[PDB]
């Protein structure tokens, strides 16, 4: 009956689920287990480039805390 | 024209604040509360002199007063501050609203062990007055002498001598 249409809906729904799950996991893989930095404005990009310079390893997502000062 | 005057590389050596932006954003309100005076002296000097080369030493004081800010966190409250800037650091927009309980623990530990009150909504955006001993720049734009204006009109307006004086017209 009407549950015969549910396999196609399941296949299409898994295919719609894949891109968002993929970009979430790829953003966490490419950015140190965290969200991708959102730089819409030049202050956010300024702090991000500051992070890339203060990390020492040319990666903004490598965070440096109190241990990096004396 | 003339030679530009750059300071030496020794005049640019200072102990850098080598922390990430989420460390700075997590400590930002207490940094504005505690490191008020040398920051505002520097920014007053920076908007008045309009030259960073005239603003190095005050800038060094900023980089001196930030570090003493962090050591005073690092001595007393390293655990709630670390646990708070890590949670600030997770967010891609670095939201304060995602991290209110780590903020509350950091504010509790700081207010107990250091007595710092976090600034309320509206306070860090106030325009404050700064008492400095450096002089006011009398010519901050390095403007030269301005040209003298044309002489203005003066005198009561008399009629035209013999009218228009156009070829044969008498008025
Ligand atoms: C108590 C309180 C009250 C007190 C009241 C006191 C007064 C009482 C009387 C009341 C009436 C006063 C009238 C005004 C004062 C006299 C003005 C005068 O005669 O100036 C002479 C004027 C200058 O001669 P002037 O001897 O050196 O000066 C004598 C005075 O000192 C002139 O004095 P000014 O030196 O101070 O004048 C200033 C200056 C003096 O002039 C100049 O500095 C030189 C430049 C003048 C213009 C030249 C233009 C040339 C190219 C265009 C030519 C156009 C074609 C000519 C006409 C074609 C036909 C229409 O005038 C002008 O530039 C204005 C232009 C001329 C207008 C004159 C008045 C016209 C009013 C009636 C118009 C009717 C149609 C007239 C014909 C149209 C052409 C004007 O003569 C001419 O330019 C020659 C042409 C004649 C002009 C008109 C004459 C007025 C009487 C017309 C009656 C007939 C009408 C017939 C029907 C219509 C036409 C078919």
């Amino acid at each position: 009956m009407w549950f015969e249409v549910l396999p196609g809906i399941a296949v299409m729904g898994v295919c719609l689920f894949i891109p968002g799950m993929a970009t979430a996991r790829i953003h966490r893989f490419s950015n140190g287990g965290r969200e991708k930095r959102v730089a819409h404005y030049s202050y956010q990009w300024y702090l991000m480039e500051r992070d890339r310079r203060v990390s020492g390893v040319n990666r903004y997502y490598v965070s440096k805390g109190l241990e990096n000062i004396d | 024209p003339g030679i530009v005057e750059l300071p030496s590389l020794e005049d640019l050596k200072v102990q850098e604040v080598k922390v990430s932006s989420s460390v700075l954003k997590a400590a930002a309100h207490h940094y504005g509360a505690q490191c008020d005076k040398p920051n505002k002296e520097f920014m007053l000097c920076r908007w008045e002199e309009k030259d960073p080369r005239r603003c190095l030493e005050e800038g060094k004081l900023v980089n001196q007063c930030a570090l003493e800010f962090f050591r005073q966190i690092k001595r007393h409250c390293a655990e709630p501050f670390t646990e708070y800037w890590t949670c600030i650091d997770y967010s891609g927009l670095q939201l304060f609203r995602r991290c209110r309980k780590e903020q509350a623990q950091f504010d509790k530990c700081v207010l107990d062990k250091l007595g710092w009150v976090r600034p309320d909504l509206g306070e860090l955006s106030k325009v404050t007055k700064v008492k400095t001993d450096r002089p006011l720049p009398e010519n901050p734009y390095h403007s030269r002498a301005r040209p003298e204006p044309n002489p203005e009109v003066e005198g009561d307006l008399k009629p035209a001598r013999h009218g228009s004086r156009l070829f044969f017209w008498t008025m």
